[PDB]
């Protein structure tokens, strides 16, 4: 039966392709039988029969793509419509999303309306394999069907994936985060939904002093990380773009290293591609105030005497890179290499915007002068060029390889004049 | 189709009208649709053709703020110049009465080298009678922007000034321009340093001086404005990379215009007043002083050598042979 099925599938598979007349009504039914059989045959215990069913299922699609795609798209949509086995659902999902961009605009609204419950139902599937296939299918489907969607239809899809941000499985969380951002990106009112998603994401975590699930924090931070690059030009405002920055800064102090890693990854994303509204606030002296342990006073994000990036660089160094003592590398057992490498990347990106933050003292107000007789500067992070692992050594080389470019650019190639005041202002 | 037409020109205008009367961008949808229409009706083609021509012209007027449409009007004006001389004068007057108020309100999209270049050739193609009374030209030049806290608005405001300034020094004479500046009560304190500081925040609220004194004061303040925000502006934060190079291009053509005014000798009264104003203090900080201008120019040596040399040429045209500025650019050994 195993060898018979493989030969049985192949015989039908070659029969469809090697048929001269493709317009006969009897062939249309015959096409709907082979496609249904291959999708059913895509769920088999043996890998060999599954592999050949997969292999020629797209070969009959490619041969019939030029002339019989509308039936192929319809046939593949029926398998998505019924929530069957994971193997037969993923096979019909990644194939349909691939051919979505060949759907003519006439059959776009009818397809999207029918696909709204299918994408919502697939988001509730607990299988990690299904969620991986669905993660890549949504941007492909939305890139074609997104502009045919209603205002409230995008909300229904967005709320479907938002509820998946608190799941324990990282694959489910990543699928929900990517799909939600991709849904907003491929919509008629792209900027309106960016604000709507940003407001919803903040509302899930804006009571920072309250208690939130670790999974929820990881999911929301990942969603913000995907959304930030698309915010680089109702529209997203400075008030909520700052709240994301404060939310990111607060969660770098979390006790779980997974949350710290997620917060740090978003923080550097906020600096690699900073939205213009947030960039001016971060580099302004008034800044936000206008509108392993931290032992001492480093300042506040809302200080009215220095740019917020000065405190951010201080916060990163005092938390993950520097202790209170000069030339004392933070031990690796307190914060791991991954956090140290990530922290140095954030500092370098922050320095690229505000080079003056690199030369400040580690602590705004000096701590006890007995245990730590000499004050330490943020520039001590360059001692990580001799770290034991290559990622931290490379991040440090990038760090003040960027500092060289930023100082020369900001000073307009007057280094002695620029470095003269930074030496007087900070004592560095 | 065997004595039957498939599609008519009026239907094509209507299809173009529907595209331009929707939420689609005019640069990528309306303008590319119009380009083969005006090139067919005007360049290569008595009672019905004229009505379509006027309808197309009316559509172009609604998109006249785009420089791509400005090139289309150049094509229409050039063709109209040959066929009917009288129609060329009336069309030029209609265009001049529209774009010139728009230049004053910064409503034209001339914030680029290409757009400003197109607008310059449109002014030359226009009929001279449409700009011979320079009262309207001067009134649209001696204006102030809504605010100077935005890079785009400052560039748009300066771009419009440069286009009108070029027309004054090419299609008119110094005697004509200055006399009209006397009759129209223009003041040198239009964009004085007090007004500049107010506008840079974002707020939109004497002795009988010669017109050459106010004309030279007006041009010198723009030099200070461009120099101020070329060096005191973060590249990735405040402006963009395109906004930075257009700032230098705007300064380059403005200093180029100043050099021609001083060097040609056709603007003796303006040059004499400008030479005197370079030597005077800024009336207690109301105007940019020469020392302040040189401070902003010295900083550009390491970044914009091309513009500093243009400033050096201007300093010689006003006989500023002081070695306070020349012993530094030349790096004279001590």
């Amino acid at each position: 039966t195993k060898k018979d099925r493989v030969n049985h599938c192949l015989t039908i598979c070659e029969n469809i392709v090697a048929q001269s007349v493709r317009n006969s009504p009897e062939f249309q039914k015959l096409l709907g039988i082979a496609m249904e059989l291959f999708l059913l045959c895509s769920d088999d215990a043996e890998s060999d029969v599954r592999m050949v069913a997969d292999e020629c299922l797209n070969k009959v699609i490619k041969a019939l793509m030029d002339s019989n795609l509308p039936r192929l798209q319809l046939e593949l949509y029926k398998e998505i419509k019924k929530n069957g086995a994971p193997r037969s659902l993923r096979a019909a999902l990644w194939r349909f999303a691939e051919l979505a961009h060949l759907v003519r605009p006439q059959k776009c609204r009818p397809y999207l309306v029918n696909l709204l419950p299918c994408l919502t139902r697939t988001s509730k599937r607990p299988e990690e394999s299904v969620q991986e296939t669905l993660a890549a299918a949504v941007p492909k489907i939305m890139a074609s069907f997104g502009n045919f969607a209603n205002d409230n239809e995008i909300k229904v899809l967005l709320k479907a994936f938002i509820a998946n941000l608190k799941s324990s499985s990282p694959t489910i969380r990543r699928t929900a985060a990517g799909s939600a951002v991709s849904i907003c990106q491929h919509s008629r009112r792209t900027q309106y939904f960016y604000s709507w998603l940003l407001n919803v994401l903040l509302g899930l975590l804006v009571p920072v002093e309250d208690e939130h699930s670790t999974l929820l924090i990881l999911g929301v931070l990942l969603t913000l990380r995907y959304l930030v690059p698309l915010l680089q030009q109702v529209s997203p405002s400075a008030e909520q773009l700052v709240q994301v920055y404060e939310l990111t800064l607060h969660h770098t102090q979390h006790q779980d290293h997974n949350v710290v890693t997620g917060a740090l990854e978003l923080l550097q994303q906020l600096f690699r591609t900073p939205p213009p509204e947030l960039l001016q606030t971060l580099t302004a002296v008034g800044g936000i105030g206008q509108l392993c342990r931290i032992k001492g006073d480093i300042g506040q994000s809302t200080d009215d005497d220095s740019a917020p990036l000065v405190h951010c660089v201080r916060l990163l160094s005092a938390s993950f890179l520097l202790t209170g003592g000069k030339n004392v590398l933070v031990p690796d057992r307190d914060v791991r290499v991954s956090v140290k490498a990530l922290a140095l990347s954030c500092v370098g990106a922050a320095v690229a915007l505000h080079p003056e933050s690199f030369f400040s003292k580690l602590y705004k107000v000096p701590l006890d002068t007995t245990e730590y007789p000499e004050e330490q500067y943020v520039s001590d992070i360059l001692n990580y060029i001799d770290h034991g692992d290559p990622q931290v050594r490379g991040a440090t080389a990038i760090l003040c390889g960027t500092l060289i470019c930023s100082i020369l650019s900001r000073s307009r190639f007057h280094v002695g004049d620029w470095m003269g005041t930074i030496r007087t202002l900070t004592g560095n | 189709y065997h004595s039957k037409q498939i599609i008519g020109i009026p239907k094509i205008i209507q299809l173009c009208d529907g595209i331009m009367a929707s939420g689609r961008k005019a640069v990528t949808h309306a303008i590319p649709a119009l380009q083969p229409i005006v090139h067919d009706l005007f360049v290569l083609r008595g009672k019905e053709l004229e009505t379509q021509k006027e309808v197309v012209v009316s559509m172009l007027l609604r998109l006249i703020q785009y420089h791509q449409v400005l090139e289309m009007f150049i094509l229409v004006l050039q063709q109209c110049h040959k066929e009917n001389e009288d129609k060329w004068k009336r069309l030029s007057r209609q265009i001049a009465d529209i774009i010139l108020p728009m230049l004053a309100k910064q409503q034209m999209h001339i914030d680029s080298h290409e757009a400003l270049g197109v607008l310059n050739t449109l002014f030359e193609i226009l009929a001279p009678s449409s700009l011979r009374p320079v009262d309207m030209l001067l009134r649209s030049m001696f204006v102030t922007p809504n605010t100077m806290a935005s890079v785009s608005t400052v560039q748009l405001w300066i771009s419009g000034i440069l286009a009108i300034l070029r027309v004054l020094i090419s299609q008119s004479t110094e005697d004509i321009v200055l006399s009209r500046i006397q009759e129209l009560s223009f003041s040198p304190y239009l964009i004085s340093c007090t007004v500049i500081n107010r506008l840079r925040d974002g707020d939109s609220t004497q002795i009988k001086n010669l017109p050459e004194e106010t004309f030279s004061r007006f041009l010198l303040q723009l030099v200070g404005i461009l120099l101020e925000d070329i060096v005191t502006k973060q590249l990735k934060v405040e402006m963009s990379e395109q906004q930075h190079t257009f700032y230098c291009q705007e300064l380059g053509t403005l200093l180029m215009c100043l050099i021609h005014i001083f060097k040609s000798g056709m603007f003796r009264r303006i040059t004499a007043a400008a030479t005197r104003l370079f030597r005077s203090d800024g009336c207690g900080g109301s105007f940019y002083t020469l020392d302040s201008l040189n401070l902003r120019a010295r900083s550009m040596i390491t970044t914009h050598p091309a513009l500093v040399l243009l400033w050096c040429q201007i300093l010689l045209l006003v006989n500023h042979t002081d070695y306070r500025w020349w012993a530094e650019v030349q790096q004279t050994p001590k």
